[PDB]
């Protein structure tokens, strides 16, 4: 029964409770009042930056991520590898291939702000109608998906707390030869 | 005819290269077989800092 | 159910002893009986006019 | 609010009956030998053949500890309607069988938010006069959901521990004395409300 | 024909309504910018055991060490180490020694732990939930042809739609294995699939996910999320030449660009959605055993 | 105390440019002075931790 | 709610507590209370509260 | 030779899987009520 319970409470250390890594979102309430363990921000002079400037519930964010307004997005990649940060705003598949590159850099589960990359563009121009109309036949055949073939679509044990028990047992019989000569040496 | 074309530097989608010999690219391939057509595009090497 | 069938009763509980206990606050006799038919209230149409 | 184990025993039984046939051909005892591998499976190639079995009768009690661990612990019935936000109250069957009594303040509460029309529609096809009805109606499982106050309902879970209430807490509302217009009884009369809020008195109710 | 022939013809001023939007659609009218993706989708139904086999052999040693001091269980005390890690009392041999018998506590001590750790590589194999697919995409090799695999089944459209139009510029053959797989009802699509009058879909996106997010037991269940799709969006068709359309641009941009939007499509979406198996692990089993008899069946030359 | 643009749209609107060939998130104020495209990429907003 | 690590806990939902509300101060005879508690009323029931 | 009411050394004995040597069964109503006892012992 002290196995039994032993084993009930490593099976309670290991499976069921885990250390809250993760955000779960934008709706985090510690993030809403963040502090120093808590360090993020996004890209400087970025639409981001104007989208969360224009709610009026996310101006305390607008606070907290204007104090470390950062480059290039590599600046964050190279900051949040040495733990400069903690969590960092960007788009979806640009972090999926830089997961796919980098297999701790791990998104989060949530998904917002559902915007698109286009082509900026000037005025009233003979390069407006033309322009769509050649995008719109690159939308409707196999090209999209031979453009996810060429980055979008190319992607890149039980020793945790008993290991340390091994090498002390490994210890032991180390010194239990010792032990066991000497116990000849008795008899 | 001829368009002005500018972009930033993104990570995943614009890749830059200094050159082999002399204005040149390494006309490399993909993992199927398929050069990568590239530019010879002109930008600074970082920011005014 | 019910042709003509009214008739005295006990009652007690919580609200009784709330009123049983404003009755010894403040100074008045009573007359304890019950609603007719078991419905709240709403303003609803009488079928007439 | 099992079979794999008889796959299991008809292999084993040809295993004990072949690994007794390999030490016979491997230069009482029959029963013996038999008894013997009973205990191997269950608390000289042929023994190194009986310790792999062993090994695999440990994963399969190891696997029979993990399923039944799957078939209680993770897995949980789906009796629960967690309040207001139940898709299953938003979009109503004919197992799903909610409702209030008939003119009550729910009825206009529910006209009010245009919203929740759905749940008007429905449950005009099923409004009861009394409580009491209701908790003969939900006994009998010809209900499923009723909306009501909390403390009726806690009361009732105190007297049958089958009648179980949700976690959501809806329209915080406050109950009074029905009083009449302008007289002197609504202000000394609420003072003595106030004196019985101040006090224990409440307590003592409870 | 249809809101086509009512704006195009100037008998409506504008498509408020959802329009799929291709390229014929385009030269007729001027669409306005997108406010939902909703593109096109298909519905359907290795180091223990060395490091334990090196501690395996020290124990031998050691044992030969004690028999080397001071009845046959040279070779055989291999048979006690390895059948007395799984438990199952099997009588082997008594030993004499106190060395073998620390030793084997130790070792009896090492496989309490192992097993507990063991349990709970099982619970986190337990925790997850696995998911399986049939189709991985629109140029499957079940879509050449029903009879390359066993069973013949069935795929359908919409009628007279825009996406039977893309189908037809992308693969005419597609088209014409789908002439005999017609149908007519989107809900008569969605009874065939429950009932099974019907085997795959094809049609948008977001309708069969809010479709599939208001349905009884979420058996049909969708491919990806418009990987290997068309991945287009939706907007408002106006008359060529509107002086509205910069207007409800921006309006757009505006009802998007707030976070309003995200609570039209949380209120008019919905965010829902065992036993014993172990039948590869079981094959495992047997194949393991299978081994271990040939390799008996070797070893018995002698 | 007058409003301006850098960058890409600094280098666009002064005439030094004239396509923004770029992957640029299409929003509503940018919109507001000179006409966008259709976008091709469709993709929200994530959280990158480690 | 907004704790670091829900490191303080209360104790109860109210039950052993005095259980009382809040409310606009007005002055007495003020003609603006009827209004005020009918747009109170209103603010309650109709789930913007 | 002692086993008249000793197989209780060997009934909880063996319950709990700890691999010390007991007694000899040798009754073969005492070998099959010890497998469905230890099946017993084993999900309990
Ligand atoms: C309690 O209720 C009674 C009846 O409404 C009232 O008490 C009278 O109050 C006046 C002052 O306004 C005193 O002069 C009287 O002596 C009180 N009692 C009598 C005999 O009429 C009043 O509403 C409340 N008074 C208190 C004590 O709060
Ligand atoms: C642009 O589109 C129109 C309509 O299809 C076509 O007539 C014209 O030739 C195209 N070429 C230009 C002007 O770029
Ligand atoms: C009261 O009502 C019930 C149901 O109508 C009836 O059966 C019963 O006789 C009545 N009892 C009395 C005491 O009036
Ligand atoms: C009872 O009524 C009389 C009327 O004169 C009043 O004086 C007295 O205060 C009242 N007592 C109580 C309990 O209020
Ligand atoms: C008038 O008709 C309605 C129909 O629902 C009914 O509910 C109501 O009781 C009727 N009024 C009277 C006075 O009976
Ligand atoms: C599709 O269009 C044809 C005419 O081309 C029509 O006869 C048919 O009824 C349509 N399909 C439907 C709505 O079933």
């Amino acid at each position: 029964i002290i196995v039994a319970s032993y084993t009930a409470n490593l099976a309670a250390f290991l499976v069921l409770d885990r250390p809250e890594e993760r955000i779960t979102g934008i709706n985090d309430p510690r993030l809403r009042n963040p502090s120093d363990k808590f360090i993020y921000a996004t890209v400087k002079q970025s639409s981001v930056d104007i989208y969360f400037r224009r709610q009026v519930e996310l101006s305390t964010m607008y606070r907290h991520m204007e104090k470390h307004n950062y480059e290039s997005a590599a600046e964050a990649i190279q900051a949040v590898r040495d733990n400069k940060l903690h969590a960092f705003i960007w788009d979806s598949a640009v972090l999926e291939f830089e997961a796919s590159q980098k297999c701790d850099l791990v998104t989060t589960g949530e998904l917002f702000f559902r915007s698109g990359f286009g082509i900026g563009m000037r005025k009233d121009s003979p390069w407006k109608q033309n322009v769509s109309l050649s995008i719109l036949k690159s939308h409707e055949n196999g090209f999209m998906e031979d453009l996810d073939k060429t980055w979008v679509r190319y992607q890149e044990l039980t020793f945790e707390n008993m290991a340390g028990v091994f090498m002390l047992v490994a210890g032991g019989i180390v010194a239990g030869i010792f032990l066991i000569f000497i116990e000849i040496a008795y008899k | 005819t001829r368009l002005k074309i500018v972009t930033i530097h993104q990570e995943p989608f614009v890749y830059v290269k200094p050159t082999m010999s002399d204005g040149t690219c390494k006309e490399e391939f993909t993992v199927n077989g398929d050069p990568v057509k590239k530019v010879i595009c002109t930008g600074p090497n970082d920011t005014s800092p | 159910g019910s042709p003509r069938h009214t008739v005295p009763q006990c009652c007690y509980g919580f609200c009784i002893d709330l009123l049983i206990k404003l009755a010894r606050t403040m100074n008045f006799t009573y007359e304890v009986h019950l609603v007719a038919d078991g419905k709240f209230g709403t303003q609803e149409r009488v079928n007439n006019s | 609010k099992s079979t794999l184990w008889l796959l299991v025993g008809l292999s084993v039984h040809v295993v004990a009956v072949m690994l007794y046939l390999l030490d016979r051909f491997s230069p009482l005892t029959l029963s013996s030998a038999m008894w013997f591998s009973w205990g191997v499976l269950l608390n000289f190639s042929a023994r190194i053949l009986g310790m792999v079995w062993a090994g695999f009768a440990m994963i399969i009690v190891a696997s029979y500890t993990a399923n039944l661990a799957a078939f209680l612990v993770l897995d949980r019935p789906e009796e629960r309607i967690t309040g207001i936000n139940d898709p299953r109250l938003r979009n109503p069957s004919d197992k799903f069988i909610y409702a209030t009594v008939k003119q009550s303040s729910v009825d206009i509460y529910f006209r009010r938010q245009v919203e929740l029309s759905t749940m008007y529609r429905h449950m005009e096809k099923h409004n009861y006069e009394s409580a009491a009805e209701a908790i003969q109606a939900v006994r009998d499982n010809k209900l499923h959901a009723f909306i009501w106050d909390s403390a009726v309902l806690e009361f009732e879970a105190s007297q049958k521990c089958d009648l179980v209430t949700t976690g959501e807490l809806f329209f915080r509302s406050g109950f009074g004395i029905g009083m009449r217009k302008d007289s002197p009884w609504k202000q000394n009369v609420s003072l003595s409300i106030l004196k019985s809020h101040e006090n224990g008195f409440m307590e003592d109710l409870d | 024909n249809g809101m086509i022939g009512e704006v195009v013809y100037q008998r409506a001023v504008m498509a408020v309504g959802s329009l799929t939007i291709n390229e014929e659609r385009s030269e007729v009218v001027d669409f306005s910018v997108p406010f939902v993706e909703t593109g096109i989708s298909v519905m359907v139904s290795a180091s223990v055991w060395v490091m334990m086999f090196v501690m395996l052999l020290i124990v031998s040693a050691i044992a030969v060490f004690v028999f080397e001091y001071f009845s046959f269980t040279i070779g055989k005390a291999i048979w006690l180490l390895w059948g007395l890690v799984f438990n199952n009392s099997v009588p082997v041999q008594n030993p004499k020694g106190t060395t073998s018998k620390i030793m084997v506590s130790v070792w009896a001590f090492f496989a309490v732990i192992f097993l507990a750790s063991y349990t709970a590589n099982l619970a986190a194999f337990m925790i997850q939930e696995e998911f399986v697919d049939q189709v991985t995409g629109l140029s499957d090799k079940k879509f050449q042809r029903p009879h390359d695999y066993s069973p013949p089944f069935r795929f359908g459209t919409v009628p007279n739609g825009s996406t039977e139009r893309n189908i037809r510029n992308n693969y005419p053959y597609m088209h014409q294995y789908m002439t005999r797989f017609n149908q007519r009802g989107v809900e008569d699509a969605l009874v065939s699939l429950k009932t099974g009058k019907l085997d795959a879909f094809i049609y948008d996106a977001a309708v069969l996910n809010y479709k599939a997010g208001r349905d009884e037991g979420c058996k049909l269940v969708t491919i990806g999320s418009g990987y290997i799709f068309a991945t287009t969006g939706y907007g408002i068709a106006l008359q060529k030449g509107s002086p509205w359309k910069r207007q409800i641009d921006l309006a757009l941009l505006q009802f998007v660009g707030d976070g309003e939007m995200e609570e039209l499509e949380t209120l008019w979406l919905t965010g829902i959605c065992s036993s014993q198996l172990d039948i590869d692990n079981m094959a495992g089993v047997f194949y393991m055993l299978a081994a271990a008899m040939a390799l008996s069946l070797i070893t018995f030359i002698w | 105390n007058k409003k301006e643009w850098n960058g890409m749209m600094g280098e666009l609107l002064s005439g030094q440019a004239d396509m923004i060939v770029a992957p640029l998130t299409i929003n509503n104020e940018r919109a507001q002075y000179i006409e966008f495209s259709k976008p091709f990429k469709y993709q929200g907003l994530t959280i990158l931790v480690k």
